């Protein structure tokens, strides 16, 4: 199933299902429709991780990767879906015949 | 800083490891020259860690024995207003021993109150 | 709906829906008005954030997102959408005939 | 409204009216305004943050972004709402015909 | 055992055969089937790890890989697989005759 | 934090260097105003670290002669439920010398045990 | 007002208004002038700043920006409102016609 | 005997004899295989290594080389080992002699 | 007045009148004695900051921007000047007729 | 004695006397067997040093050379022996009669 295939390339259960069947319906290559919801899920990182990415308080210390961090894995999944739809539309060079009429 | 931001620190740091705790408050009022003792039970969301690399200390003798431990600290919001005293006590039954609020921190920002940190004693 | 998609790509609850409506009104494509929108809420970290990227107070300590790192976040949203736009717009290459009257 | 719009554009209540208004004056397009609005308020950080950019008192400590970096975001900003403003009076190429008189 | 043999080229029971099955059928060399899932377990690393990469609790003190650097590890093994597959159908340069039929 | 991340945290570093201990407790009971001890007997796998570089005391007087030194720490995983009160002793019979549970430190994520920290007293 | 104008893109307080009279007058163009009180009062900043950026008194400790960096922005800012200067008062090419008398 | 010599060649002790043999079988040359085993056997350190690479409980501290850093070693190895392979079965340029039948 | 203009051009307080003069009757341009006196002034810091230039004693401590940095504050400073006065005596390109005498 | 300048080219108990036979075997030149036979020592650093290249012990602290370090010296070694091995098989530039038969 595409949903199912989908939510399969990228995390199960962010998304709202109608939302799945949008990026379905915006692009019909299911790898595209991948790349732009990783770019839209890229976007999340601003809510958690960018008010907060590493704090401690008493002798408890945690320390999480900066949002340009979790934002550059993201864009790199979505280029990697792209170039993906890309290699799969791809097609290689030709060399045709030409001929005009004449009398 | 803004009171905004400090606001949603400690409510994230709370949440992050929330527990609900039943605080029981006794507060000595001087009658005739003694102590009337009128005892009040607040609930709270707090979240607890260690500050302190203590050593549990021991106070046995012939009116009895308890052991004190002073690592624990405490972090909560600005839901209900605290105060401990000489006069004023704060206790609550976590699982391990009891825990007891020694000393209160308002964590305050632009003389408005926005949450407490706070230190503990787990009386075992 | 135009506007639920545009909360969508452009994270919802900073704006008013007015304002919204007037993004849609300057573009057609939703995505230019995504990039648009992305970066008017960049301009807007200097106030849900603050330059106070990092401070101490007590046993407390708190380190966000430098604000640089959150409008650099918001601008590279900003071009993806843009970059979506102009290929979501943009047609491949052409030949075609020419011809001139004679006589 | 155009001083609505530049108040969303300009980040808001640091400029009273009476420049805004010189500013929609200096310029038609809102973004050429937008971006004088955004330097001219990149200036400010002498105050703010040249005198003091981080700060400890007792355990008590706070940092913030030196001035080096709020003036190029600020920068940045003003530099995107020029470009905008360019690409929003841009033209394409053109071929066109041309013709002398002649006896 | 084709299944076997992809189950070794990526780690075990990070999915399930149902899928393994699938990629198998997406592509009949089994080095690009490896870089796919290897892409899609990657993708995994924001559940099985997270971005908390470095904690201190008590005296314990842990300092787990990022998850930049597990996904650029899991991407390099994907890219690794996709030159063994494109190596193994690649073909060497040819000259071969030509001729035209005439009378 | 993930609390599968503390659990595989805490088991690999038991792991790396793990003993079979015996652990014994004695848990005291009032009764008629008197303590009677019922003893136990529990058995984990633990992991067994320095924390304090702390000096060894000597207690000598006419009731006897002991030496004790609070360097070594302790981390247990969740197999099993720990408690050390005034009432409440645990021991165990490390070859160097008997070893004792002075203080309990549970590791708790969102209200869930996962594991105790922990220290020692090598009681010589 | 032009002296008004001025004082906003200089900041107020520090110059008294003759010398604002002489910049305006040293050039018609108000950003000239500008960029003129702006590296004028770049130099500033060794006194009202000097050299001590950083220093700690009891428990009291404050960083305040190097006196590098204040100059540098100060130059920047300058240097946009020259380069301000220069896009008003330039001019596109020109292609023209040429034509020479004779007999 | 060959699956000694891989055995020694690919590290010892970490994969059974069954894919040994599955790797002879795959590439008739002994260096492509032992290649083949290292990058196989770089993926181990996502497990042992990437979860956990540098830990401290009381005094007791522990490093070890990152995820990166392992995987880049193993790497290595698998390229001199494709490397032996290639000049193993290289050869110099040759010049011959080329002759069409005529009449 | 000459006198004061240079020395608004430049920080005061260390250097006589007499030296003023000097600069003033040696370079006619006011911004390249501007130039020469910066570079002058730019001279002084061995003395101040070259000896120490970041100290601490009990718990006071003191940090000064080293010599370097403000020598090079200085010479830029220097060289604003320099190129201030050469775009004052600079004069665009020209084209001119040209003649020689013939019988 | 080969075989005792092979174990003196690579410290001794790093491989059993019997298989320096097999790297002598494979190649006649001694520093081609050298530079294979450092190639396949440089694998075994991951049992020697292991990838706990620090590590502290109650008051004890030990910093061993990390594994990519070591092979890193390795490879350089087997680099090393590899370049003598070509010099000392390489022979310079020639020119040489040619001459074809002709009546």
């Amino acid at each position: 199933e595409k949903l199912r295939l989908l939510l399969n390339d990228k995390d199960k259960k962010s998304f709202t299902d109608e939302e799945l069947n949008l990026f379905l319906e915006e692009a019909d290559c299911i790898y595209c429709a991948a790349s732009q919801g990783w770019i839209l899920k890229s976007l999340q990182y601003e809510n958690t991780v960018g008010e907060m990415y590493e704090y401690k308080v008493g002798q408890e210390t945690y320390k999480s990767s900066s949002i340009k961090d979790l934002v550059s894995v993201a864009y790199q999944n979505a280029d990697k879906f792209k170039d993906m739809c890309t290699n799969k539309k791809e097609k290689g060079s030709f060399m045709l015949g030409i001929s005009t009429e004449f009398e | 800083i803004n009171i905004d931001r400090r606001r949603k620190d400690i409510i994230r740091t709370i949440n992050i490891n929330p527990t609900n705790i039943t605080i029981t408050s006794i507060k000595k009022t001087e009658i005739d020259g003694a102590f009337e003792e009128t005892e009040t039970e607040i609930k709270c969301v707090v979240r607890i860690f260690n500050e302190k690399t203590a050593e549990k200390q021991i106070s046995s003798e012939k009116q009895g024995t308890f052991s004190s431990i002073r690592t624990y600290g405490m972090l909560v919001s600005n839901d209900v207003i605290l105060e401990v005293n000489s006069r004023d006590s704060l206790e609550f039954e976590c699982i391990y021993g009891r825990m007891k609020i020694v000393n209160i921190y308002p964590q305050i920002v632009k003389g408005e109150l926005c949450g407490y940190q706070c230190s503990l004693e787990r009386i075992d």
